[PDB]
Order: structure tokens, then sequence, then C-alpha cells
């Protein structure tokens, strides 16, 4: 068992090397030059941010309540890194008995990361804004469970390995046309700062940007696939990375192009408008395997 | 001779011109492609699930065939 370390260390580098992508690709959107002075094309800057924040930068806590504040980043980073384990890939590390149920569970527990940070500060000034940030994540998790089930009820069980095999000739974007549009918006609620925005503070960046890649990959399993090929692992590995990278560009697209939707009208897009739409499509997706034979 | 700043207008840069116009999408035509992709989506997907049934029955047949197991 050495492969676990081969899924944390290159992943922590992927969150680090995001700092290039998150302001150079975002840079050309805004007609500005991103990283250039630090490296040949700014490749030395992502690792330079780590030396700046981890070692030299000291701490000044508000109250430091015994166990908390030095426990919230462990829940933030821990839950973000454990999400990589059930991922199907070409081959998964320790494949669970049911796949997507583990995926929804560790994301619903990832709400605590922003909850314990609100309890860390003694002031009332911070906790009202902290609970508002919880409301952005907690509300969209209702619909996230519904849109997941509609894709599953079309084909395959909860296992993530079966979701690759069902996409043999055509993608799941075409049968789930309005549902694919939902996953572009619903994923951005989890601290992406595109439709709505709120030492150890630096550790939250390493956890929040990790979930951004996680939602990009998870959308490329439920809706993308193209080919499987069990005999050739070479063809799948390259083709999967390009599909995930194109979704990473769309995540940074919303951050630059579109203003914030307001907190009150975030509950008018969802609940008032999205929840009647998602359930109507869920009603449609119950009838689909009954109308025409479609059972795994 | 006196030399000062000279006046030039030429094209006048066009005073207030609309650039925003309807492109690609018309209205009713987008629904023909939109719902058309859905109907093509289900028909292609359900044929694969019928091909899955060929594998499904054959998979469970292996358990019935194996009695020394």
């Amino acid at each position: 068992m050495i492969n676990i370390l081969m899924l944390i260390i290159p992943i922590l580098l992927a969150v680090a090397f995001l700092t290039l992508v998150e302001r150079k690709v975002l840079g050309y959107m805004q007609l500005r030059k991103g990283p250039n002075v630090v490296g040949p094309y700014g490749l030395l800057q992502p690792i330079a941010d780590a030396i700046k924040l981890f070692i030299k930068e000291p701490l000044r806590p508000a109250t430091s309540s015994a166990s908390m504040f030095i426990l919230a980043p462990i829940m933030a980073l821990g839950l973000a890194l454990t999400m990589w384990i059930p991922l199907p890939m070409p081959y998964p590390l320790i494949n669970m008995n049911l796949g997507v149920l583990f995926m929804l569970a560790m994301s619903s527990l990832a709400v605590y990361s922003i909850l314990w940070s609100g309890w860390a500060s003694n002031s009332k000034y911070a906790l009202i804004g902290a609970l508002r940030a919880v409301a952005q994540t907690i509300s969209y998790e209702v619909t996230l469970a519904i849109i997941l089930l509609s894709v599953l009820l079309m084909s395959g069980s909860f296992t993530l390995s079966t979701l690759i095999t069902t996409q043999e000739q055509m993608w799941l974007i075409l049968p789930a046309w309005p549902l694919a549009m939902m996953w572009f918006i619903s994923t951005l609620a989890e601290t992406n700062r595109a439709p709505f925005d709120l030492g150890p503070f630096a550790l939250f960046f390493m956890a929040e940007y990790a979930n951004i890649i996680m939602m990009n990959i998870f959308t490329a399993i439920l809706f993308l696939g193209t080919s499987h090929n069990p005999h050739m692992p070479e063809l799948y590995t390259i083709n999967f990375t390009i599909k995930s990278l194109l979704l990473t560009m769309s995540f940074l697209w919303i951050r630059a192009s579109y203003p914030r939707f307001r907190y009150d009208q975030l509950m008018h897009l969802l609940w008032k408008n999205f929840l009647p739409l998602t359930l109507a499509l869920c009603m449609w997706h119950v009838s689909l395997p009954i109308l025409t034979s479609g059972i795994p | 001779x006196x030399x000062x700043x000279x006046x030039x207008x030429x094209x006048x840069x066009x005073x207030x011109x609309x650039x925003x116009x309807x492109x690609x999408x018309x209205g009713y035509s987008m629904f023909a492609v939109g719902i058309g992709a859905l109907l093509f989506g289900y028909w292609s997907m359900m044929k694969w699930n019928r091909e899955r049934r060929r594998l499904q029955i054959e998979d469970f047949e292996a358990r019935i065939a194996l009695m020394p197991l």
C-alpha cells in the first residue's frame, strides 16, 4: 500500500499549481498578464506561496478555544483528500461497495469546515456571516442528491466503476440535457466564489481549491466518458485529463464573467425556482426505466 | 506663418450605433435541437440497456450452471 501517497502528494501539487491557472487563464479573460517575473512562465510561484505561508507566517488568534481553530483545518483538508479514494479513474484505490453514497457523505460532512471556523471567533460580528456561508452550501446539497439519483436511475447502481461501462457509445449529456446544466451551477455553491461569496487560514485555500478539482472530475464521470478500453490503460489516462481540464476552465469562467447573485436571490434561484424544476425532471426519470427497459 | 492644431473628423466615428443583435438562436428553432437531443438521447441509451440484458441473464446463468461451487 504505497498508492495512497501517490494520491495525496501529486494532488497537493495540483492544488498548489492551480495558483498559476487561477490567475493566468483568469488573467487573459481580464486582458492582464499573470505570473511572469517569478519563473520562466511563473512556474516557481506556486511552490513559493508555500514557503511564504507555512514556515515564516506567525499566528495571532482571537481567543483560541482549547481544541477548536486548530481542529477545523484538519476537517477541511482531511475530508477534501478522502474524496479522492472512491473515485473510479482507470482503476480505483480500495473500491467501495457503493460509490456515490460515499461521495455525497464526505461532501455533506465538509460543511463542518466552515462551521467550526465560525465558532473559533469569540465575536458575534463573524458568526452571522459564517452561518450565511453555511446556508450557501447546505441548501444546494438538497438538489445535489436529487440530480445524482436521476442519473443513477437511468443506468447503473451506486458503484462508480459501473458508470464508466454504461457510457460506451454516447455521453450522458444528451439524455440528461437539463440535468447537465444543473451540475455547472450547483457545484459552484461549495465555496467556489462565483455565484455567491462569504497559517491555518492558508490551509483553507489548500482545501477549498481541492474541492473545485473534485467537482470537475465528478462531472466528467456522470456526464463524460467517450471510451473505456480495459486492455489499453494508456488511452484512457490522457483522454480523461483533457475532459476534466475543460471543466476547470468553465469554473474559472463564472468567477470572472458574472457578478454575485445576492444571498436572498440565491434562495430565489434555488428552492423557489430550481427545486420545482429538478423534482419535475426526477418525476420524468422515474418513468424512463418503466416506459422503456433500462435496469442495471 | 502660423501653425496650430488642425481639425479632422473624416468618418465621425458614428455617433451611437447599436452592436447588440440576435445571433445563432432564433427561438423556436433552439427547442427543435434542444428537445431533439433529448429524444435522440433516450433512444440511444435504452438500446444499450437492452444489450446489457444479453449480458445480465448470461451472468446469472453462470451461478445456476455452477453446482460444484
